[PDB]
């Protein structure tokens, strides 16, 4: 019996807060 | 993990089509 | 209730199983039916396991689901027993753990009011092993163990675990304190397969589709050492006759279904099927004499007839003795005289319900190790029956005997003495026959000792003898027969009745004018003396 | 009583006290419920509920089993004919038994005591060793055989041999029961051939004291003694009984009179055939040929026994 | 009777009958009668024999006779792998379209 | 998926740029 894991991470700059409040105060 | 990223990218596109059309 | 509203015994379908079920329920079931204020006066705590321990062909995957919907049970969760197994560190004691969620979220949130939860194991022996490192299968032993009467508290959840092999078990599973109860299931007696005959012949009698010749008494008497599955295919094989019966007459024309309808399963369709499409596991089996007495039993002389009385009165004595369940006997001759067929037939005149032979014939090749699994295995399977006959067959060649050296493979002749003195659970009966050519060395290996008698097959020494011999086979015509009775009368002759056959057939190739003068040319060449 | 639950019991342990109680208990309560396929409770006999000894007697007998107590199935498994006096040697044997494990239950400076019994094949001394056992009412007995080793390689065999130890090293007293040591070496004439690393560890398991002054009983059995001098293990033994076989016509009619068989004339012209001359057979042989003998018809008997005797009452 | 000429397989014919003989006799019966038997179909059956004797066609023309669908074809050496057991793994993929048509359609 | 995505970041700089204008 063996083996081990791993992980890794991306690019991902989604930051869909701060966009929700822009397009928010664009729709008002 | 991949699960609430395909969730959170399909709301994205959703939102982000609609609130640019509605804008336009 | 704790138990449906409605459920009654017949109905289950299960048929045999009366005193298990009885004491399943005494045991692990009397104190959830009994009101709860004097249970709570008791102060006792249920049973949490429960181990049910069969033979292959008695579908106790039956009664496992079929008490599991005789309680109001939720959904009984099932492993087959194998999964739960990943290559990645850690996963399975995760994954068994999440099978209790469930249980602890409700002991947490309520108590002594929360509902029952059954879990249905398949085969703990897959994984559930001795805990010696033995890989993934010693840390989830652990886990399970941590979590059955853990740090905490457990009060509503059962265990059901179904093995073939018991013996095999981890022990520390196997306490007064977890899966305590642990119960037998065997092969059925008459009263049984009448039983799951009539459970499995109900709906055919219902739309009288069922011919009125059949019986089931008759077939149940004749039906021996057989399981619940082999029973229900014969009854399926008999339904596939009847109905290819059919296939041939009225669907193959596309003439009037009415013959058609006329379907009817009678009793040819059962005593057809019953010898040519079923072979049970622990019952006898008709091809391995035929393919042993290749030209039949012909009466030479008179010590055929003393060796088959000895046979038959050996065959009384263990049937009918009560102090003595294990009987031994060597049969013992000179090459090529006859031993195996002798043998192979006075087991088949015992009419035993269970019998098998063992030939080296069947393992070419093997291992020492292999060759004593096969022969436990033979004995094990035996064991099971109330009445059972075993041949053992060119002793000498299973212990890989050469007169260089010696050598030979001691383990297999331990095992074999071993076993020769080996008695059966109590109450059931056993015959040994064994077979040899070398009766000296087998005793200078102390091995006669074990054996409780022994019988000589001699060979033919008489003129007279061989005279008659050849009348019987029918052969030769009768001045042939004068001269040959004319010229071996005055000498003596020894020879096995085996190297006799294959004699006759050599001299029975060339021209009519010269067999008789080959024939005898030959004899004499092949010819010696004690 | 609880007294008489306490003494009955021993070397049990906590979990097997409380499991012997529930039981009890769910045979008491079960005896009021009447109910085979439909589930039903005779509230009316619920009123009065109370549990007796026989719960408990019963429990013990059927349901319980302890792990590290004396069971009673292996004495069933081996004496399955008793025992008989047939002569004098038997009391011997017997009362030197009881004399060394007197010796070992009530001594110090000897907290160790083997001893060997040899004899000739099918004279029956495996019983009287389970016999000899049965009667030192020792908390814990063990029984240790070939019989469940077939198959078996070496260190298979040795680390049964030190699971075995190891358990009996954990009472205040023990006894063992080494079975047919011929068997468990491997032995065969030819060559000879056998296996040196069992009779290593038997050898220096004869010596290991148990630990701070805690008793032990070893009773080992054998056929050929001649090969065990051979091999210096008789050192280890302390002492050596015999069990002799049958001699004489005498004992041979007594022992016909106590099985319950051939009697009246048929007993006396036995009489008249074996009084003058010797015998020797073994009682296992002796029941084998009396049980042979039976199958033919009731005139016959007595001659076919007697060819038999003749014929197997060698070395008179 | 069947059918078994001019389509591929030549050489078997007599063994077409004696397999349909032993093993379809339930799926050729109208079904009404059947389930008043309440009898199960049987769940499998063996093919063995020297190598390149036409097996895989003798296979695909009874699946393709029965109506039923594409069959899942797959071999043994395959199916083997080093991670502690990944086999059940192989082994349970091919299952699912069974699975899934038993939950949805039923019966 | 990802695909998806690079058209509809292309889809929304042109908006953006046109939003612009
Ligand atoms: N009355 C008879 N007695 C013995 N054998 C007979 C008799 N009639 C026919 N035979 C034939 O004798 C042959 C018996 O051969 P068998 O194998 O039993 O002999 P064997 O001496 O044990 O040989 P082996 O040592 O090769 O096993 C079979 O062909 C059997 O058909
Ligand atoms: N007085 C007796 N003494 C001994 N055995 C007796 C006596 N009476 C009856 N028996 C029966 O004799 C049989 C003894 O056989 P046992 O197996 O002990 O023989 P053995 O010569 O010691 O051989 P083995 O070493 O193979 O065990 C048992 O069935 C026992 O019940
Ligand atoms: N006593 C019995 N009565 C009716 N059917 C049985 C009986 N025993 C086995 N079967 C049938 O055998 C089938 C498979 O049994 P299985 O659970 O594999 O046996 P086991 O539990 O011994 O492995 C079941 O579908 C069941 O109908
Ligand atoms: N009876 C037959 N008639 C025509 N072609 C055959 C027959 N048997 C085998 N073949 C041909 O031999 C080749 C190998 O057959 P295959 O189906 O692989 O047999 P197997 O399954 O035994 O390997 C195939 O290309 C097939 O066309």
């Amino acid at each position: 019996i063996s083996k081990q894991a791993l992980s890794e991470i991306e690019t991902r700059h989604s930051e869909i807060i701060k966009l929700e409040n822009s397009i928010r105060e664009l729709h008002d | 993990r991949a699960d609430q990223l395909a969730d959170e990218s399909l709301e994205s596109t959703r939102r982000m089509l609609q609130l640019v059309e509605e804008s336009k | 209730s704790i138990i449906n509203p409605d459920w009654n015994f017949e109905k289950m379908g299960i048929g045999g199983l009366d005193k298990e079920f009885s004491d399943i329920f005494r045991r692990a079931f009397a104190s959830r039916v009994f009101p709860p204020e004097i249970v709570e006066q008791m102060g006792c705590k249920h049973v949490k396991g429960i181990l049910l321990y069969g033979p292959p062909g008695c579908g106790k995957t039956l009664l496992a689901r079929q008490i599991g919907k005789m309680l109001n049970a939720r959904e009984p969760k099932v492993v087959n027993g194998p999964e739960i197994l990943n290559k990645y560190v850690g996963e399975s004691e995760a994954n068994i753990r999440k099978l209790f969620a469930d249980a602890e979220e409700e002991q947490r949130r309520l108590g002594a009011n929360s509902g029952l939860h059954i879990i249905i194991f398949d085969e703990i022996d897959a994984i559930c092993k001795q805990r010696g490192s033995t890989g993934v299968h010693d840390t989830v032993v652990n886990q399970l163990l941590s979590k059955i009467d853990g740090v905490e508290q457990l009060n509503n959840i059962l265990v059901i675990g179904m093995t073939n092999r018991p013996d095999l078990i981890d022990e520390a599973l196997l306490r007064p304190g977890r899966l305590e109860v642990k119960m037998e299931i065997g092969l059925p007696d008459e009263k049984g397969r009448l039983q799951i005959l009539h459970i499995h012949t109900a709906r055919m009698r219902g739309h009288q589709l069922l011919s009125a010749d059949v019986d089931i008494k008759e077939l149940a008497v004749e039906t021996k050492n057989f399981s619940g599955a082999e029973l229900e295919g014969l009854v399926r094989a008999a339904q596939s006759t009847a109905m290819n019966r059919h296939i041939k007459a009225s669907t193959k024309v596309e003439v009037d279904m009415e013959k058609a309808e006329s379907l009817q399963v009678t009793r040819g369709d059962f005593l057809a099927s019953l010898e040519n499409d079923i072979k049970p596991a622990f019952g006898t089996n008709q091809e391995d004499y035929a393919s042993y007495i290749m030209n039949g039993i012909i009466k030479w002389g008179d010590p055929v007839t003393r060796v088959l009385d000895d046979g038959e009165l050996l065959v009384q004595q263990t049937k009918n003795s009560d102090r003595t369940p294990l009987v031994s006997v060597l049969l013992e001759g000179p090459p090529h005289s006859g031993k195996t067929a002798l043998a192979a037939k006075i087991a088949e005149e015992s009419n035993f319900p269970f019998i098998k032979i063992c030939s080296p014939d069947k393992m070419i090749g093997f291992s020492e190790t292999a060759k004593c699994q096969a022969m436990k295995k033979i004995f094990d399977d035996a064991y099971k029956s109330q009445l059972s006959c075993v041949v053992v067959d060119d002793i000498e060649r299973l212990l890989d005997y050469v007169p260089i050296g010696p050598r030979f493979s001691n383990l297999v002749l331990q095992a074999l003495l071993v076993l020769l003195k080996k008695a059966p659970p109590q109450g059931r009966k056993l015959l040994i026959i064994g077979t040899t050519s070398r009766k000296d060395v087998l005793q200078e290996m102390e091995m006669l000792n074990a054996f409780s008698t022994t019988i000589h097959v001699p060979n033919i020494a008489t003129g007279e003898q061989l005279l008659e011999a050849l009348e019987l086979l029918g052969n030769f015509k009768d001045k042939e027969r004068t001269t040959i009775a004319q010229q071996v009368k005055g000498k003596k002759v020894w020879i096995g009745i085996k190297k006799l056959l294959m004699l006759i057939e050599m001299s029975l190739q060339m021209d009519p004018e010269y067999r008789v003068r080959k024939f005898l040319a030959l004899l004499r060449e092949e010819g010696a003396s004690p």
